[PDB]
């Protein structure tokens, strides 16, 4: 995604999120984090050390820096370095994340490298074996065998694009590596999307492999409706159909919907519930403006309302029809208020 | 630099295609409330003509056309024009009034003596009664359309719903109802002033139609249009494609050979 | 041309589609500045092409605007006609 | 009065059941001007 | 694969996968062994590479290998060289798109864009020939014939016109396979169709002999002799 | 017959008796008619196909009973159900309207329109 | 032109064509026809091989071939051997023709030969003597004056244009 527009920010929110999990016992559900700062300033990586700090993440993060003055063969051996760490936790048997960041700059201490050790560079006077380098970095992430123990050691490469190049040599051998990308778009950013994720071109080759049961069920729908949106979007500037013009409305609801407030993540067992309202359309009966405030409040009422339904969303991770029905009354309730 | 002014340009022929995908669209959502009014309106009008039949109707001069202010609504506004010219070339000394600043514009250039009233605020508007009253109401006072006993109006035939053809045809005035012969077989004495009343009339229920006419037909032909041009911005779009991709290519290999020839020293 | 652009106090870009079009010398007065601003610049002169820049710059995008002979209006006319002139 | 201003203005008055159509009430009320031309001359455009 | 073909006798068919990871491993070991990088870096030995690869794959006296690979354009540049001379040494074309499998239809071919040089009224025979391009020709008119039937309407068609969109439906419908190894993964059993019966199947339809069985009873529904019984729980 | 079509709408353009409010006071057509042309005035009008009636205010018009006997009423929009308050209210207005200001003409009609809307 | 569109056909419907005035007992309507092959598979020249002698064609014309299994150099000198044929052809004074099928695939293993003798990069890899190559090639192809002898060796050399954008170097 694009230069800096807090694709730090987009990586630190997930970070937030694994603390939930992390405060529970269970080491599946205790992701041992490792952000890899590489040619990071040091006051940067301080503010996000502080940040971490704040949000106490330190307990299970792990701030492996290779630092804008730290010189290019560090920067060139830390993520490799930084995996190492990672098949530890791995290795126990446990679950951990690690986030290359970025390896945009690691390219170029390996061009640093290569062009000083007069090795002919390859496309892009980016080395011809970067390539190499990258396969081996991004294939140690891996989901291990239940023979060879459970363990895991997930993997969020960052790359930065240079102006929104993707067809750049660093990534086009990166996306075909990847097993999905997400990418962050300045028109959504200027658009005040934050997220700026333009979800059109993030793509997931796991996908809902992995995901809730529950959020499965209830974003089948999601996909659909943001799909007609997407397309309906250009129609956007008339004298417009009412078919266009309902699809208009359900999609712009949920576009602000997807606004989330950076460095604050959410419940999965609320988030279920805000999907599924829009779902049940009835987010289309709610003013644009007061989608925010709607939402904070839908969380509330649930949250004294109906707690009962959330611990039970969360203990049995699934929707039986039954608590679809009750779901959608508390809902009603709620949206009639 | 060459590969960025291609791929801007190709962005503008993007934004063109979809914004001529969009019109179309607006277009046809607009002309199924220009027919249905049409239909109406020329049921009523349907009405009248069987009495000027009936009657055989026995019909300075006037010209009046009919056009939007806006334009890119198909050749609408100059086929027209060309028509009228050709039909003042068959009356010089009419006295031309312009409904529409398309219209308006051709012909002020070619005589702008005979350019005698002009109409502006109707353009963007679907038509409507009111409007085809009120220039009615100003067509008798201000041009005396009464004196003149040709009045011919100019509009445009939707002829097909993938057609527009301009179109005339004569409004029949009080003195053209005065000399109908089969008038007489219709009843009347002297009781009401039937020319004087059916002439005004006439005048704005042929108005309103030839109106609701042109418009359906300038919307359809703006749908039209606008299609024909997205097909035409694909066509650019591929052809700047291929550009764009030669070009890629082209700047690859000439910085990779001036590296290469850096390294080879 | 990208080391002269630093070193230089201006540039004087001539367009030759302009040359063309018949400034014969041709100019491309976007691609022209002069960042000292009206120094060593004749003091009547300075008075009188005070506003000529701001009519000259208006158009520039009204003449651009008037390309996709877009429904006008008399103001941006009356640019066209004053920046043709 | 003219004839067709009278029938006009009847059925502008006839839509003031008293709440109707947006349609009807928009057919009664269009708003546009009249560029008289007296020569290339021209009255200014001013309300029809 | 030589061993089975040479050394065994027997037919082979043998998928390579991504061919351009194939170029790319070349074009570095060309970098490593410091040889100038050919044209948009790629070796200076890649055409021989490919020339020695794609000769070991033929039909010998005694057998034939086939081989599937499949080509991994860089970023949809055909005029890339490595692609173009992949695509000279290849002879067909399987070109699946994922419109086709969002049109339920599995093969996932996309008719219009999957091509061999074999297709010919010689070498696939005559009436091969001509059953394929009237059924091409039946797609190609139907495709370009819904771009403006869907927006005008489909009364726009004449009875000829819809005599070939009722056709084309149904042919688009038959042409889906619920093919063996995908009989548990669509859930519909296998249909595995000679070729003779293929030619069969497809000559009766550009008879119309079916032109009153609807075009949802060829939907995942093999051969002729299939969609007879087909037809039979359609009216049942 | 009889074609009964406004502008924007239509009404009957079979239709046995039409009981008309014309210049010639009211008017009532069964069959062949004299070939008459006629002004509508403003009117609550009842037009009858078969014995059944159905009853209509209309702004007046033009009428004309063709020679071929195809009754032809033109004539701008107002139905009668449609129209049947807020104009008596209006009135009043419109009365003092008069006072000052064509527009005398226009409340004249409008009160004209009153007194037949209040005979429905 | 661009990759088979048939591009192999145009070139066998003369061959073809000239079988009738190849078959007269005329040697001024002997044409000598060679079809060199070059960066061409050989299973497809064998197909090739196989309907020309379908048509009969073969008794009258050469296949010199340069597959693309055969090495770079062999591709280089595969034009210029054929040429000497022709020339064996053409100092009978007896007319012939050469079909180069395809130059473009000549002028790839020439680019490659010269890169591999690390010699400097030309015009979109090709060499500067890419030219040389061609030229001396082509000029080699003449009906020679009539004391010399009438004997031609037309050339219709058969370039693979990619993207069909003719204004590229080769």
């Amino acid at each position: 995604g694009d230069r800096q527009t807090g694709k730090t920010a987009v990586a630190l929110d997930t970070i937030l999120n694994q603390k939930r999990w992390n405060n529970g016992s269970d080491e599946s559900k205790k992701l041992y984090c490792v952000y890899v700062a590489v040619g990071q300033k040091r006051s940067t990586v301080a503010q996000l050390v502080q940040t971490l700090e704040q949000h106490d993440a330190m307990k299970y993060s792990i701030i492996v820096a290779a630092t804008a003055s730290e010189a290019a063969p560090l920067q060139y051996l830390a993520p490799f370095t930084a995996a190492s760490i990672g098949e530890w936790f791995r290795d126990n048997g446990k679950h951990a994340l690690i986030v290359y960041d970025d390896l945009s700059k690691q390219a170029v201490a390996y061009r640093q490298l290569s062009l000083l050790l007069r090795r002919p560079p390859g496309r892009e006077a980016y080395p011809g074996d970067v390539f190499y380098l990258h396969s081996r970095l991004l294939e140690r992430a891996a989901k291990l065998s239940e023979k060879e123990g459970s363990g895991s050691l997930t993997a969020l490469p960052v790359i930065e694009t240079q102006g929104g190049d993707v067809s750049a040599y660093i990534p086009t051998n990166v996306i075909s590596i990847t097993d999905g990308q997400i990418f962050l778009e300045a028109e959504l950013f200027y658009k005040g999307i934050r997220p700026a994720i333009n979800v059109g071109l993030s793509v997931s080759r796991v996908g809902s492999a992995a995901q809730v049961k529950a959020l499965k069920q209830v974003a089948g729908s999601l996909k659909l409706f943001l799909a007609q949106y997407r397309e309906v979007a250009a129609f956007a500037q008339s004298d417009l159909d009412a078919s266009t013009k309902q699809t208009l409305v359900r999609g712009e609801r949920l576009t602000q919907l997807l606004k989330q407030n950076q460095y604050s993540p959410l419940a999965t067992e609320e988030q279920v519930p805000l999907i599924y309202a829009g779902v049940n359309g009835h987010l289309d009966g709610i003013e644009l403006s007061r989608i925010g405030e709607f939402e904070s409040s839908f969380l509330s009422y649930l949250k004294s309302n109906h707690n009962e339904l959330l611990t039970e969303i969360r203990e049995k991770g699934e929707l039986s029809k039954e608590l679809l029905a009750s779901l959608k009354s508390a809902t009603e309730s709620f949206v009639a208020t | 630099a060459t590969l960025k002014e291609v791929e801007m340009r190709l962005k503008s022929i993007k934004n063109i295609e979809k914004i001529t995908k969009t019109m179309k669209i607006v277009a046809s959502t607009r002309l199924s409330k220009a027919e249905k009014a049409k239909i109406s309106a020329k049921k009523m009008d349907e009405a009248e003509q069987l009495f000027y039949k009936n009657a055989e109707t026995k019909n300075k001069e006037l010209i009046v056309a009919i056009t939007s202010d806006k334009g890119l609504c198909g050749s609408i506004h100059s086929q027209l024009a060309k028509a009228v010219r050709r039909h003042l070339n068959d009356q010089p000394n009419a006295d031309i009034v312009t409904i529409g600043d398309k219209i308006k514009m051709q012909l002020l250039r070619t005589h702008p003596n005979n350019i005698k009233l002009s109409i502006n605020g109707i353009g963007k508007d679907a038509p409507t009664f009111q409007e085809s009253a009120l220039i009615a109401d100003k067509l008798l006072s201000v041009m005396k359309a009464g004196t003149y006993p040709k009045i011919s109006i100019f509009y445009n035939d939707p002829v097909s719903s993938l057609s527009f053809e301009p179109s005339e045809k004569p409004i029949f005035n009080a003195k053209t109802i005065e000399q109908s012969p089969s008038f007489g077989k219709f009843e009347i004495d002297t009781d009401a002033n039937v020319p004087r009343d059916l002439f005004e009339y006439t005048l704005a229920n042929q108005m309103l139609t030839a109106m609701a006419q042109g418009y359906a037909a300038e919307i359809s032909a703006r749908r039209n249009a606008m299609d024909n041009a997205s097909k035409n911005a694909g066509d650019m779009i591929n052809r700047y494609s291929i550009l764009y991709n030669r070009t890629r290519q082209a700047v690859i290999t000439n910085e990779l050979v001036d590296i290469i020839t850096g390294a080879s020293s | 041309p990208t080391n002269v652009i630093s070193i230089t106090d201006g540039q004087i870009f001539l367009e030759a589609e302009l040359f063309y079009k018949g400034i014969r010398p041709a100019i491309n007065v976007g691609l022209s500045v002069s960042r000292v601003g009206s120094a060593a610049q004749v003091k009547a002169l300075k008075q009188v092409a005070g506003s000529l820049k701001l009519f000259l710059a208006q158009y520039r995008e009204v003449a651009a605007f008037a390309q996709f002979g877009s429904d006008l209006d008399a103001s941006t006319k009356q640019t066209l006609v004053r920046g043709e002139r | 009065i003219s004839y067709a201003a009278y029938l006009n203005v009847a059925a502008q008055a006839i839509r003031s059941t008293e709440l109707q159509t947006a349609s009807v009430l928009n057919r009664s009320q269009t708003d546009a001007f009249y560029t008289q031309y007296k020569n290339a001359s021209e009255p200014t455009p001013i309300t029809k | 694969a030589e061993y089975f073909r040479d050394e065994e006798g027997q037919d082979v068919l043998l998928f390579i996968d991504n061919i351009f990871r194939f170029t790319q491993a070349g074009s570095e070991v060309s970098a490593l062994l410091g040889r100038i990088p050919s044209a948009v870096g790629y070796q200076p030995t890649l055409a021989t590479d490919m020339g020695l690869l794609q000769e070991r794959i033929t039909t010998t006296k005694k057998g034939s290998v086939t081989s599937v690979q499949a080509v991994y354009v860089p970023a949809d540049d055909l005029t890339d060289p490595a692609p173009a001379t992949t695509f000279a040494h290849l002879d067909a074309t399987t070109v699946l798109s994922r419109g086709i499998s969002e049109l339920g239809i599995y093969p996932a071919v996309d008719p219009l864009d999957s091509k061999s040089r074999l297709l010919d009224a010689a070498v696939v025979g005559q009436e091969h020939y001509d059953v394929a391009s009237k059924v091409q020709e039946t797609l190609q008119t139907y495709k370009s014939l819904q771009d403006i039937i869907a927006i005008l309407g489909m009364d726009e068609l004449s009875e000829q016109d819809k005599l070939t969109v009722e056709r084309a439906r149904k042919i688009q419908r038959f042409l889906s396979q619920p093919f063996a190894v995908a009989e548990v993964f669509t859930g519909i059993p296998g249909k595995l169709v000679r070729l003779k019966d293929t030619v069969a199947s497809f000559k009766a339809v550009l008879e119309g002999k079916y032109d009153n069985i609807p075009e949802h009873a060829f939907y995942m529904v093999g051969g002729i002799e299939d969609v007879v019984a087909k037809a039979e729980k359609l009216a049942a | 017959k009889l074609q009964f079509a406004l502008p924007h709408e239509t009404l009957y353009s079979e239709v046995t008796q039409v009981n008309l409010p014309a210049k010639s006071g009211r008017i009532g057509v069964l069959a062949n008619h004299v070939p008459t042309v006629e002004q509508l005035l403003p009117g609550v009008v009842e037009v009858m196909e078969g014995s059944n009636s159905k009853k209509f205010f209309i702004s007046g018009g033009f009428a004309t009973v063709q020679p071929d006997s195809q009754l032809c009423v033109t004539a701008i929009e107002a139905p009668l159900e449609s129209f049947s308050e807020n104009i008596k209210n209006l009135l009043a207005e419109a009365k003092k309207n008069v006072s000052s200001s064509r527009e005398a003409a226009e409340a004249a009609i409008q009160v004209e329109v009153l007194e037949n809307l209040q005979s429905v």
